[PDB]
DNA sequence: TGGCATAGATATCGCACGTCTATTATCCTCAGCGCAATCAGCTGTGACTACCT
DNA sequence: AGGTAGTCACAGCTGATTGCGCTGAGGATTAGACGTGCGATATCTATGCCA
């Protein structure tokens, strides 16, 4: 029951739909009206819900009232809603039946053993002075566009490409992601992301050895499946979405053959601007992962950067980047 | 015509096979002559707004 | 001399090859509906002061 | 002169706000029949042969 690929509800033994299609409070297509009528007439012995943490929203909760179903089972990777709307969820669906031990599955080899790092990038003092200068939401662009962070990211990308690994760069800010991708000449995924182009880039990433570095915006969490990778670099944060970013990390990294014996077969790195409010957000975010037994080693000095030549080597280059970012005022 | 609540039917004058199937070819809209002059002046005025818009 | 087997000239219908036009559906893009972290006004708390005995 | 109630000046709670996302309504966009050439197929006729 999709808005693009439509099939008649008649004879549909098993139906797959989306929350928005069922929660479309505004007037829908006449065929959609017939589908809804058939669903209401149909008695559902079983219903399956994915990403249950999204249910506590009012519109998606109304879907439960809309649909008459006997058994409703919810499957998800995380349950720590930052809005603490989970107690009522215990009666929306039921008690949490099971939750596997992540470290145990790591030992059993079912999942890749993630190697997690927190990389501290000192802020440029000119950026830092402006960072102190701005107190508003515009301050995000200041620390999310750290030239030192850019150089560290470039060095890590070179290192992993020489290591021949799949690189996924997660950046919540659209402008920051586009700037990084354009400067590094890599594919970028953002708001619209026309589906054909998106699928083309994904299939190039899966198979083409020339493409192994993909920039994905916030859409990479649940809007589409992420091809399996080994290197996941997080630059931009939602602001403390300890569940969203953890879910996206778990979705990105999966078990890989060949590195099964090694305790570190998956690599994740979080680039955090030092002395910024990003530190508190990172600490709050990794709370759940620490509760999951995952450790994060803090790394400040990156060996090999001095030998390699990277972007913004000269000061005015960073000054030019500061000009570009400040051009993006609070409106952007 | 919808704004003026006047009957408006597209004039099907031919059929095109493009895209692997025969598709309707429409040539404007046929409207009753009695309202025609009333329909024309508004339309231009309608355009007179839209272009400014 | 007379009737009929057999060699010659002539097409002839069935089978396949090269080519065209039909007379009514599908695919990008925008305005309008949603989800997630700050910040101000409502509400709660502590202290100043007029009024009664 | 003494006590407690009416009333005005600072902290938490929570809805409004600023960053991002799905929909429904717009403009855009080739094989049976027909014609034609080839391949397998009959057919009329002049004349030689035999009784």
């Amino acid at each position: 029951f999709t808005s693009d690929a439509k099939d008649k509800p008649i004879g549909c033994s098993v139906a797959i739909s989306t929350y928005s299609m069922l929660g479309h409070t505004t007037k829908r297509s006449w065929e959609a009206e017939r589908v809804m009528e058939w669903l209401k007439t149909q008695e559902w012995g079983l219903m399956i819900l994915d990403e249950v943490h999204t249910i506590p929203a009012k519109m998606f909760r109304r879907v439960l009232t809309i649909v008459q179903a006997h058994c409703k089972l919810g499957l998800t990777a995380t349950l720590v809603r930052e809005d603490d709307k989970i107690v009522d969820l215990n009666f929306l669906i039921g008690p949490k039946l099971y939750e596997a031990n992540w470290m145990e599955l790591q030992n059993n080899g079912y999942i890749a053993k993630v190697q997690c790092a927190e990389v501290w990038c000192p802020m440029s003092p000119e950026f830092y002075r402006e960072y102190v200068a701005i107190k508003t939401k515009k301050r995000i662009l200041l620390y999310t566009m750290n030239p030192n962070k850019f150089r560290a990211c470039q060095f890590l990308i070179k290192f992993h490409e020489r290591r021949n690994d799949k690189i996924i760069v997660f950046a919540d800010n659209v402008f920051a992601l586009k700037e990084y991708a354009i400067r590094l000449n890599k594919p970028y995924i953002y708001g619209p992301t026309s589906q054909g182009e998106r699928m083309q880039i994904l299939q190039n990433f899966k198979h083409n050895p020339k493409i192994n570095t993909i920039f994905i915006s916030k859409v990479g969490d649940t809007s589409f499946d992420l091809p399996e990778a080994n290197v996941l670099i997080q630059i931009s944060s939602h602001g403390g979405s300890r569940r969203q970013e953890a879910q996206r990390l778990g979705r990105v990294l999966r078990a890989k053959k060949g590195m099964v014996a090694e305790e570190y077969n998956a690599f994740f790195y979080s680039l955090v601007s030092q002395d910024t409010q990003e530190m508190a957000y990172s600490t709050k975010r990794q709370r759940f992962l620490v509760d999951q037994g995952y450790s994060f080693k803090v790394i400040t000095k990156l060996a090999g950067m001095e030998e390699e030549d990277l972007a913004f080597s000269t000061k005015e280059e960073q000054q030019q980047l500061l000009q570009k970012v400040l051009a993006a005022t609070d409106l952007d | 015509a919808r704004k003026l609540d006047i009957d408006c039917v597209q004039a099907i004058t031919g059929f095109d096979f493009h895209g692997g199937y025969s598709h309707p070819v429409t040539d404007g809209y046929i409207v009753c002559e009695e309202f025609k002059d009333v329909l024309l002046t508004a339309w231009e005025n309608e355009q007179a707004v839209i272009e400014r818009k």
